[PDB]
């Protein structure tokens, strides 16, 4: 298991901006080319892994139409925080958010799970 | 009287309280005997059966008035408590307190606690514990907590003088309990570290261990001054090394041809991976670092197409450097402790130039040796004094009757027991006959012999067991050894085979006929008690340290493996398991901490490893390992063989006489005046002098013949004719000396024999050459013996002579120990062969030296099949293996000198069977063999040698009359005077000048504060020089310059102030003159260096000139008395060290000449490279200096060992050289290296120690 | 290992003579591929004419009659990494007197890097009718005997000077 710290639950007031913290303490240094971060979302608990944020030496946003342009990245991974920021949270944004880490040279593949809840 | 025991009833509490009140209204040491813990004196005799284990009244009068209650166990152990109720809850009458005392003192309590501790330890050694282990942890904590509660009951809670918290061990237990409680409710590595510690204090209490612990504690307390001296010296040396080698280890080889528009800067900004760097810099195959290079001509060279540049990281992860002061101090500590000092030496020289061997030389001798042995000295003296004080204060049936009788009658210790030992010798000779490529027939032959021999010995055992009653049998302390072994053997017969080599140890019974060996054996025996207690404390220490390391660095070692290993697999030395941790702590105690620490730091991080390793190292090596020698040194400070000999005198004489009887029944004034003439001459100092010069010149001629002689042709010719002249000279000397002295006198002197022989070899060689009888095998061999010409110099100088005598005077005594040591090593070697013979072969890929996966080449058949389909495969065997009892001894030597041991240990712990491919750690636990062997070999044996030699020296001295055996006649007068210095009385006070002003200046310079100030300023100047680093900005450089200018101005100021008042009296004090010299030197330095930087062009000389500033820093020794005393001791030891140094140089010179002749042109592999070879005189002597400290000797040896293909090629061209082939001679190589390391040990190591010990004492006295 | 040693500079008419040209690699362990061009100008002539080229174990000679059938290879055999480039003249002729250039072309193979090294050597030889001993040998030989005779004089001279003293002492006693 990798040292990934994510809040399993986070509650946010509808219409507001929310930050989704994904932080790792993987011992090996971050090489931009080796390092991979992929961000997905689940409408229902066991729905499809709706990827929305790739990483290829830079922030690659799938730019989802359920997430038109309120999604931007909220960290500096070479300081080991990879959180993601959502502007103007809305109730379909309710669901599962997941951060998956890869830290070459390190072999192990990490996983973060955050369930975002939306207030009213 | 005897029955003074009486029960403390409230009434005696009230009578104690009334007395205290009386004392108060009115307003002494106690019986060391009746002290708590101590046994009841027999004066009181037995206790009434109801008074034992009960609150009784205080015996000792001192306390009879104060409030207390004593309790005694069924072992008469006195326990004193506090009568005051703890927190006034329950009293010394409350049944609960009685129950407490009872259960606390029962033997059960303490047995349970220590049991608990031991099983807790077994659970800590668990890298991965199961789930029931939480339950057992609960159990443990509960037991300990309960014990703590019981302790707090009897003694109370911080109530009076005698309470739970008052004892610090109890405080520790309480602290441990609190931490455990705290962790569970709501750090963890630290908490468990605190847990293990309990063992240290709870097990040191057992009998025997306590004395060793006290000697250990006293050693640490007495090592204070020595440690301060070490720090100071190391600091000064680091400041010197930083100046000379700042930035030098960043020199690399950079491509001259580059892809277009790629400057070094851009290149560096992009390169991150190892392969990226290999593409731009030059790296040797199988190297994680780049090749160091230099800008001079004695420095390392760079390939063509690559140029040298100072850029990048330093070697070994960035940890070997002299860039800052901290790093320099680490390097200097490494050079003092001689840990991979060879690597540092080599790298440093490749980047700075071979001409810095002087800097390394100085440090190793005057620094490292003197400090290490001074540490030994203090520890030794501590142990000795402790031991001294300790001694001071201490001061059916009839059938049995028939059988037994008969059997005893037929055995005769006189003969039966002797032939048995002769046979033991026979059988160990047979155990030495086992090798690797042995035939099946040979195996069977030796096997039958093993049967025969154990049958012989077992019949004997049973015979004796029957004869002498089995009771008295077992009583004997040799019979039980015998029985054990015979039983083992028969079991095995009906991993044990290796324990029959111990039967050999029975031969030490017959030592009781050779007086000296007998005495040595006894000394040893006396010693073994404390030897064992010390072993115990060492094991405890290692255990605890290993556990701590596993707890703190183990997880890190697992998670960050890729950083320290390219394959991302745990390195052979790690700390993720208990066993591997034990091993690393053991390696530190043997003295190899820098490699493992590099790795630790690279994963754990630098601060934690530094402290761990440092603490670990300090206690184990510097203290405990020195107690080994201290104990042995203090130790140094019936015979039926003869019965049988008498029987033999009876027999051989009687029988021969009877046979003789049977045979008888059957049947020149002039010439004398001439001897006196040539006597005058051969004694005149002029003759002597001339001859010394000739011997010196002859030796330089030997050195001139290198592999480059043929470039230098004039010199070659000169030298041939010169050798002819020299031979004439020496023959003429010989003849004169035969007419002066006389054949008799001549051939009785041994120096003369030596000279005769050298002249003779040279004459033979000359005859041959001039006769055309040259170009033959003996003639060439004789040409190599020219290297002994250097010896004549030995006889002329007195110092070399004194040292050589002392050594000759010990040879008698070194031999005995050698016999004892040889037997021990033989045992171990036979064992080794049995376990590891033939199992060191692998199938490597020669392109890159990599044992094939072993899933793809299981045995040998398959290696060979792969060699059919592909090339670059070989069934390679280790060069120094355990394949016969001869190579075994060499392997062992390497293991015991700790140079080359790892290569062997690895292959051992990887062994599968005879023709099968080694597998990674298949036999991981083979390290135990080496642990035990390592231990004995390096700790007992070598220390035994040292002890014996030093004892011999002290005896040699005693017989002369206390006269130093390492000093010459003139050197002795100087010694006497220098000693007078340390005992000089204070001189007359300097008269105060009477010009008001000078009177004032005088008052100032004479005040103690004036000097304290000067000392603090010197201390600040040292800090100014320590903040200098590689890469400091011009701003920093400028600032530091002006600070130093101000320091110079101030010191010049105090000097002229002194000169005003003291006037001429200023130069009547030695320290004041040193200060003057330093002042001038400093100014000169500043000015000159400023010029070289501007007008001239010499960066090298800038540095060397600026080494002057450290003179101001050396003025510190005056202020510190502890430091200056040791320095004075070193000053007295200097003349003796000089002679030893001269002898070492002679021997080293001879060895270098021999190497140039034989080891040149060998394959450049392992230790032999382009800059450390035996091709020239210079290169040769560098290597030999290294090996004087037994460092890297194994590496040099490996190239020499291989004499056959494909390892070496006989026909190598060697263009520009007549010699053909790169093959080396194995027989010559082993002798050349082994002899040197032994000589070194007996000269430099053993002599240095003796001198230090002798003078340390003198100075302190 | 490799030691760069200079050619002699004097052949004997009618005999054989070897021209030495040695060029070690700075680092022995390096990997290389080498070949040679030898140019020669006769004494009293000013232009350098190539005579031979040696590459991959094959010796090419030019057509010049001064060298047809009377030069052979004494360099490094079967290696393609030469480090020793010498010429054996069989049956020396006065014609071979002059200046020789030993051009060495070296190609070093590195990790991902290749260097084209070139180095040139100069050898000036003169053909004579008889081999004559070097100045050094002759001088060293005469200085050797004088030292023997000087020393031997110093000994025996010292011997009698003190022998007379011994005689005087004996007479006085
Ligand atoms: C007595 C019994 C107790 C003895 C134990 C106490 C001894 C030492 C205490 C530990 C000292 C703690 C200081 C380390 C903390 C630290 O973080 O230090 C930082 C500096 C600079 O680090 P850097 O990143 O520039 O290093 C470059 C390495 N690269 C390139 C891979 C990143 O490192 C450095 O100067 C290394 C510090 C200098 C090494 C200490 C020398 C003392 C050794 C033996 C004492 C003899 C007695
Ligand atoms: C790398 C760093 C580069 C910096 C090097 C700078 C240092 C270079 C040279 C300075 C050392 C020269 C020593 C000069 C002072 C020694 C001396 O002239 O003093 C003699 C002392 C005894 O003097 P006193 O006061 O006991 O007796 C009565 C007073 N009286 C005898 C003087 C009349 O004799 C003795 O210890 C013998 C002196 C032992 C000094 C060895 C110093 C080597 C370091
Ligand atoms: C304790 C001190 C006095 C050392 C003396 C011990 C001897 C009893 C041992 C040590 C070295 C041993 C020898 C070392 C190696 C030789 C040759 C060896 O033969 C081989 O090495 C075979 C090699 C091959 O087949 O290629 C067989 C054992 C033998 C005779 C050993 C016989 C017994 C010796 C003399
Ligand atoms: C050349 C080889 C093949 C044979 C000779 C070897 C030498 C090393 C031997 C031959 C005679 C030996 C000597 C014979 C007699 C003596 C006396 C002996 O010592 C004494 O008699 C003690 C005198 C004293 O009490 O001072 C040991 C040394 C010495 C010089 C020996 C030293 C070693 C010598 C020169
Ligand atoms: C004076 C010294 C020799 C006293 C101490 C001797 C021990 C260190 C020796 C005695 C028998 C040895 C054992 C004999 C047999 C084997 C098999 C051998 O090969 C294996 O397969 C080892 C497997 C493993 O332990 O991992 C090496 C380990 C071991 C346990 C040996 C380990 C070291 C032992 C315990
Ligand atoms: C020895 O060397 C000189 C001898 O020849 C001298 O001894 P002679 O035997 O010749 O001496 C003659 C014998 N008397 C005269 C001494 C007895
Ligand atoms: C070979 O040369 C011998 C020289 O060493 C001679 O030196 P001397 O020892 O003779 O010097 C004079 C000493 N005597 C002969 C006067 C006593
Ligand atoms: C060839 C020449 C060999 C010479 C012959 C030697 C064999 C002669 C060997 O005989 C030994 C003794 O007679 C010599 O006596 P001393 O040397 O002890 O007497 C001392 C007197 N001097 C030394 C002062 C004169
Ligand atoms: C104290 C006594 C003094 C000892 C001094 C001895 C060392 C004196 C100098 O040491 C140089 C030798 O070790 C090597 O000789 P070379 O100068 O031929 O080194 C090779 C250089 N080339 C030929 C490649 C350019
Ligand atoms: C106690 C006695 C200790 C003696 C220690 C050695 C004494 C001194 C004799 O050791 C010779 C070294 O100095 C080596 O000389 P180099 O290698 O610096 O030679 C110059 C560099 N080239 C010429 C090879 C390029
Ligand atoms: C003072 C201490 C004395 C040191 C004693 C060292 C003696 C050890 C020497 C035994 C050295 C004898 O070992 C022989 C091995 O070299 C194997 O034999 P080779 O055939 O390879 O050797 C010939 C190579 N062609
Ligand atoms: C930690 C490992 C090495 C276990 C160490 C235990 C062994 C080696 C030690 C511990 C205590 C020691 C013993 C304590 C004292 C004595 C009494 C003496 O008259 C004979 C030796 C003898 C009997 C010692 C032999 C060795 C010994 C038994
Ligand atoms: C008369 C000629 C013989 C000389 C002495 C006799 C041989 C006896 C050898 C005694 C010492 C052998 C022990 C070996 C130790 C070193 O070689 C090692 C050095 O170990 P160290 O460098 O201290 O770790
Ligand atoms: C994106 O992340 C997912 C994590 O589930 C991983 O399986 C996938 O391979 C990643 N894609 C890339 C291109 O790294």
């Amino acid at each position: 298991s990798m040292e990934v710290t994510v809040p399993a639950t986070l509650n946010v007031l509808n219409g507001s901006d929310a930050r989704l913290p994904c932080t790792f303490n993987s011992c090996y240094t971050v090489n931009h080319k080796q390092f991979s971060l992929n961000w997905t979302y689940q409408e229902c608990n066991n729905c499809s892994e709706e990827m929305f944020l790739q990483f290829r030496m830079k922030i690659i946003n799938l730019k989802l139409e359920r997430f038109q342009d309120r999604v931007e990245f909220s960290g500096n991974p070479s300081k080991y925080d990879v959180s993601v920021m959502l502007r103007n949270v809305q109730p379909e944004d309710e669901g599962i958010y997941n951060c998956y880490i890869m830290n070459p040279p390190d072999r192990h593949r990490g996983h973060g799970k955050i369930h975002l809840q939306v207030l009213m | 009287g005897p029955q003074s025991f009486v029960h403390f009833t409230k009434q005696s509490l009230a009578l104690i309280e009334q007395r205290i009140a009386e004392r108060k209204s009115k307003e002494p040491k106690p019986s060391s005997d009746l002290e708590a813990g101590k046994q009841l004196p027999f004066i009181y005799g037995d206790i009434p059966p109801g008074m034992v284990s009960e609150p009784l009244e205080d015996l000792d009068p001192y306390y009879a008035d104060k409030k207390t209650f004593i309790v005694l166990n069924k072992g008469k152990t006195i326990f004193r408590f506090n009568a005051t109720p703890a927190l006034y809850m329950l009293s010394p009458f409350s049944p609960l307190r009685r129950i407490s005392i009872k259960i606390l003192v029962h033997s059960l309590f303490s047995m349970l606690i220590m049991c608990t501790i031991l099983t807790n330890c077994i659970f800590m050694t668990m890298n991965n514990p199961p789930d029931w282990t939480k339950n057992v942890k609960y159990t443990f904590t509960g037991i300990y907590t309960f014990e703590s509660l019981v302790k707090i009951l009897a003694r109370g809670f911080c109530v009076g003088e005698f309470t739970f918290l008052r004892d610090p061990w109890n405080w520790l237990d309480f602290v441990v309990i609190v931490f455990a409680y705290l962790t569970e409710f709501v750090n963890v590595s630290a908490l468990r570290t605190f847990r293990v510690l309990r063992a240290l204090k709870t097990i040191s209490v057992i009998p025997g261990l306590k004395t060793i612990v006290g000697a250990l504690i006293q050693s640490v307390k007495k090592l204070s001054d020595v440690m301060i001296l070490t720090v100071f010296c190391l600091s000064v040396f680091a400041l010197i090394g930083l100046q000379l080698f700042m930035g030098n280890l960043k020199h690399k080889c950079f491509r001259n041809s580059l892809e277009n528009n790629e400057t070094l800067e851009s290149i560096m900004n992009t390169l991150e991976s190892e392969e990226d760097f290999r593409k731009y810099f030059y790296y040797l195959e199988g190297s994680k670092d780049a090749l160091l290079c230099g800008f001079s001509t004695d420095s390392g060279q760079c390939p063509e197409g690559y140029t040298c540049v100072k850029i990048g990281r330093n070697p070994d992860y960035g940890y070997t450097s002299f860039d800052t002061f901290s790093w320099a101090f680490l390097a200097l500590f490494r050079l003092m402790t001689q840990d991979y000092w060879e690597n540092l030496y080599q790298q440093t020289l490749r980047a700075a130039g071979k001409t810095y061997m002087i800097f390394f030389v100085v440090v190793i001798f005057l620094g490292s040796f003197y400090l290490i042995n001074l540490i030994l000295a203090v520890v030794a003296m501590a142990y000795e004094e402790q031991n001294q004080a300790n001694i001071e204060e201490a001061k059916c049936s009839p059938y049995w009757i028939k059988f037994k009788k008969c059997i005893y009658f037929i055995v005769m210790d006189p003969f039966v027991d002797l032939a048995i030992t002769i046979c033991i010798v026979l059988n160990t000779l047979f155990m030495a006959m086992e090798h690797h490529p042995m035939t099946e027939e040979f195996k069977n032959v030796l096997a039958i012999r093993n049967l025969v021999f154990t049958g012989i010995f077992a019949a004997e055992m049973v015979l004796k067991l029957i004869a002498m009653d089995p009771y008295e049998y077992f009583q004997v302390g040799w019979n039980i050894f015998d029985s054990l072994i015979v039983t083992l053997s028969l079991v095995e017969l009906f991993g044990l085979s290796v324990l029959r080599s111990f039967r050999l140890l029975r031969v030490f019974k017959l030592a009781k006929s050779w007086p000296t060996l007998n005495m040595l054996i006894k000394i040893i025996g006396n010693s073994v008690g404390a030897f064992g207690n010390l072993m115990l404390v060492l094991f405890i220490i290692v255990f605890i340290f290993a556990v701590v390391g596993m707890q703190l660095f183990g997880k890190s070692y697992k998670e960050c493996v890729c950083k320290i290993n390219d394959d991302c697999t745990l390195p052979r030395w790690h700390m993720n398991d208990f066993f591997h941790s034990f091993l690393i702590v053991f390696r530190v105690l043997c003295g190899e901490w820098i490699e493992t620490m590099w790795d630790c730091m690279e994963v754990a991080g630098q601060a934690m490893c530094l402290i761990f390793y440092m603490m670990v190292f300090f206690i184990g090596n510097l203290v405990v390992l020195n107690l080994f020698l201290a104990l042995l040194l203090s130790s140094f400070s019936a015979n039926n063989l003869q019965i049988a000999v008498t029987r033999i005198k009876k027999g051989i004489n009687y029988v021969k006489q009877t046979l003789r009887e049977f045979i008888l029944k059957a049947f020149g004034k002039i010439w004398w005046n001439i001897r006196k003439t040539c006597y005058k001459i051969v004694e005149h100092s002029w003759f002597e002098s001339f001859i010394v010069l000739m011997i010196l010149l002859s030796s330089g001629a030997l050195a001139f013949e290198d592999i480059y002689i043929e470039r230098k042709k004039t010199i070659k010719i000169i030298l041939e004719y010169a050798d002819k002249i020299f031979t004439y000279i020496f023959i003429l000397e010989m003849l004169l000396k035969w007419i002066a002295y006389g054949y008799k006198t001549y051939f009785t002197n041994a120096w003369c024999w030596l000279d005769f022989l050298i002249v003779d070899v040279s004459l033979v060689t000359l005859v041959a050459n001039t006769l055309g009888y040259s170009d033959l095998g003996p003639i060439k061999s004789l040409r190599t013996l020219r290297a002994l010409r250097p010896l004549r110099a030995l006889s002329r100088f007195e110092g070399m002579r004194v040292v050589v005598n002392a050594l000759i005077g010990a040879i008698p005594s070194i031999m005995n120990v050698l016999l004892v040591c040889l037997i021990f090593w033989l045992i171990f070697s036979i064992m080794g062969v049995n376990l590891f013979a033939g199992k060191f072969y692998e199938c490597i890929n020669t392109t890159d030296g990599s044992r094939f996966p072993a899933s793809q080449v299981p045995n040998r058949s398959e290696c060979f099949a792969l060699m059919n389909v592909s090339q670059n495969v070989r069934w390679k065997n280790l060069k120094v293996n355990f394949d016969n009892v001869g190579l075994g001894y060499l392997s062992l030597l390497q293991v015991a000198t700790f140079k080359g041991w790892t290569i062997i240990m690895y292959a051992a712990v990887d062994s599968v069977n005879v023709d099968k491919q080694p597998k990674y750690e298949y036999s991981l636990y083979m390290y135990i063999y080496f642990i035990f062997f390592i231990i004995f070999g390096s700790f007992f044996t070598l220390n035994l040698f040292i002890c014996v030699i030093i004892d011999n020296f002290n005896q040699q001295k005693k017989k002369l009359g206390g006269q130093d055996i390492f000093m010459t006649e003139e050197q002795k007068k100087y010694y006497n005077a220098m000693k007078k210095l340390g005992s000089k009385k204070p001189q007359k006070p300097i008269p105060r000048p009477g010009n008001k002003i000078q009177g004032c200046i005088f008052d100032l310079v004479t005040n103690q504060a004036f000097d304290i100030s000067i000392m603090v300023l010197i201390c600040l100047n040292m800090v100014t020089m320590m903040v200098e680093k590689e890469g400091q900005s011009q701003h920093m450089t400028e600032v530091l310059y002006w600070i130093n200018v101000v320091f110079i101005i101030l010191f010049t100021g105090e000097c002229v102030l002194k000169l005003i008042s003291l006037r001429h009296y200023y130069f009547t004090v030695g320290w004041n003159i040193f200060d003057f010299v330093v002042v001038i030197i400093s100014i000169v330095g500043m000015f000159l260096a400023d010029l070289i930087e501007t007008y001239f062009v010499s960066p090298t000389l800038f540095r060397v000139i600026r080494l002057a500033r450290i003179g101001r820093i050396l003025r510190l020794v005056k202020g510190a008395k502890g430091i200056r005393t040791l320095l004075f001791a070193l000053m007295m030891s200097l003349p003796a060290l000089f002679n030893i140094g001269l002898l070492l140089f002679l021997v080293m010179f001879i060895y270098a000449i021999f190497g140039m002749s034989n080891f040149a042109y060998v394959k450049k592999e392992d230790g032999i490279n382009d800059m450390f070879n035996f091709e020239t005189f210079g290169n040769s002597m560098i290597c030999l200096f290294q090996i004087t400290t037994s460092a890297g000797w194994d590496g040099l040896l490996a190239p020499i060992l291989n004499s056959k293909p494909p390892d070496c090629d006989p026909k190598k061209v060697h263009p520009g050289s007549s010699v053909e082939g790169d093959c080396g001679n194995p027989s010559v190589g082993i002798f050349y290296f082994v002899s040197y390391i032994i000589i070194s040990f007996l000269v430099v190591v053993n002599m240095y120690i003796a001198v230090i010990l002798e003078n340390f004492s003198v100075a302190t006295e | 290992g490799c030691v760069e040693v200079d050619s002699e500079t004097e052949a004997v008419y009618g005999m054989t003579f070897k021209i030495l040209c040695i060029s070690c690699k700075r680092r022995s362990e390096t990997n290389a591929e080498t070949f040679t061009e030898w140019t020669f100008r006769q004494k009293g002539t000013e232009e350098f004419v190539k005579i031979l080229r040696y590459e991959n174990e094959v010796l090419q000679l030019e057509e010049d009659e001064r060298f047809e059938g009377r030069v052979v290879w004494n360099g490094s055999r079967g290696t393609k990494d030469l480090q020793d480039l010498s010429i054996f003249i069989t049956n020396v002729t006065y014609n071979h007197s002059g200046d020789y250039e030993c051009h060495v072309y070296r190609l070093l193979f590195f990790e991902n890097y290749e260097h084209n090294t070139s180095v040139v050597k100069k050898i000036h030889i003169e053909v004579v009718d008889k081999a004559n001993r070097d100045m050094a040998s002759i001088v060293s030989e005469i200085m050797m005997y004088v030292l023997i005779v000087v020393l031997t004089i110093w000994l025996v001279a010292e011997m009698i000077y003190c022998y007379k003293k011994i005689a005087a002492a004996t007479e006085t006693a």
